[PDB]
């Protein structure tokens, strides 16, 4: 569960 | 390379190259059109981004499929393999330190200092907050605490902008809070401050829904969601 | 540019980057250890193959999807969109050239010849196939007539030797059977002598599954998937 | 459906 960013 | 091309040539071929996954070419393709000196698009804003997002989001999946490897090496009891670990890992780190000077230089010459409007300007000045973070990501050295603090920079003058011109639900001031948020959990060991703006984004952005299309709201709702993943993995 | 890298590093990167998924580097790596003009072990051919299969598979992949835009822009009733999408078809199939035609060379200078068992003579032997085959999916001109003969003949050799060297359920001679298949099926417009290959190939295979270990039964029974795959598409 | 080559 890597975290999330603006893709 | 790009210099004999055509502008309009150079774009559609970015659009043929995103089409068969050649993100290199696009990058390639887009450079080649940024040079031409011109203000970009919406649209080519955004063909530059996912271009270079693409091409650096693969070095750094290699950098820390290398790195890790090389850390393993490194405990007690692993035996001696050699320099080749970091040699490689140092090679994939080069490369990836150079797309993102590359990036850097496009936005510095010229594109920032030409973009007035909030969306074009608060997009250049997240961008540059986000090759800074790579370049963070990577970094040792006695420079490391200044390449944090110009990616924090830029990210705050985007923010600044963003809060002023744009609404909550701007889906350019969510995907900038986003990857600050990002920057602060991983990059400045800031947790707290981490947590605290994609709550506050997410809660900002819930309460302005209410005034968008079923199109913008998708948009809205889409990046959100992002925010809300990493606070559910956060806390 | 590897001339100054030793064997043993070269390879040991090129695992490196096969775990980095970085093949286009693996490539070059493998490229330079088959320059230092040792034969290669087993594990150093399937390095090579892997290295080069992923980075031609990304090329074709890519000359497809630009193959189908230009066919579609040349349609009754298409707009003229310029000269845009034939050039860059004619970048990616110009790459993908000089990718066949490096591991063309790389078999001739000098791995076929200095290969005299079954296993690597039957290997290189299929690789050149394979190669002259990408070559033939791309050729239009006064020489794709030889171009698909040449893969052919590499394929023709190699089964020769792995028919007379090889049990039925070696997987170099499966997977060679099965890509001499396809060749038949694609590219020499002989359909019935790509099932009749394929149907025989997966026969003989299945009456000598009793003479092996668990270990190998598996290995050679994923390859008889494949080719009962492609009966199941072809009939 | 695309048929198999030896991957
Ligand atoms: C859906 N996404 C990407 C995820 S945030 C966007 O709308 C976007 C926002 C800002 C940006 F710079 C690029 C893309
Ligand atoms: C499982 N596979 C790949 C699918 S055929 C093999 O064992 C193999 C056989 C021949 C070759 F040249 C390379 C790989
Ligand atoms: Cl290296
Ligand atoms: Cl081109
Ligand atoms: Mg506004
Ligand atoms: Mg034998």
């Amino acid at each position: 569960r890597r975290r999330k960013s603006c893709q | 390379a790009m210099g004999s091309m055509e502008r309009a040539s150079l774009i559609q071929k970015a659009k043929l190259a995103e089409q068969a996954e050649r993100y290199e070419d696009m990058a390639a393709f887009m450079k080649g059109a940024v040079e031409k000196g011109e203000e970009l698009s919406n649209e080519e804003r955004n063909l530059l981004s996912v271009a270079y997002k693409n091409v650096v989001g693969g070095q750094r999946a290699a950098w820390r499929v290398l790195s890790s490897i090389e850390q393993k090496s490194n405990e007690e009891g692993s035996e001696e393999k050699g320099p080749e670990v970091r040699e490689y890992r140092e090679k994939v780190e080069t490369e990836l330190q150079g797309v993102c000077d590359t990036v850097l230089g496009l936005l510095d010459s010229h594109l920032i200092k030409e973009a007035g409007d909030a969306e074009s300007r608060v997009f250049y000045l997240k961008m540059k907050g986000d090759y800074y973070r790579y370049l963070a990501e990577v970094a040792t050295g006695d420079d490391k605490k200044r390449i944090i603090d110009s990616a924090r920079s830029a990210y705050q003058e985007a923010m600044d902008i963003s809060k002023k011109e744009m609404p909550p639900t701007n889906p350019i001031r969510l995907g900038l809070a986003l990857n600050f948020s990002v920057f602060h959990y991983e990059i400045a060991n800031s947790p707290e401050e981490a947590i605290s703006l994609a709550k506050t984004t997410f809660d900002e952005a819930m309460a302005d829904l209410h005034t968008l299309s079923e199109d913008s709201y998708k948009d809205s709702t889409l990046i959100m969601q992002l925010l809300r993943d990493n606070l559910t993995l956060w806390t």
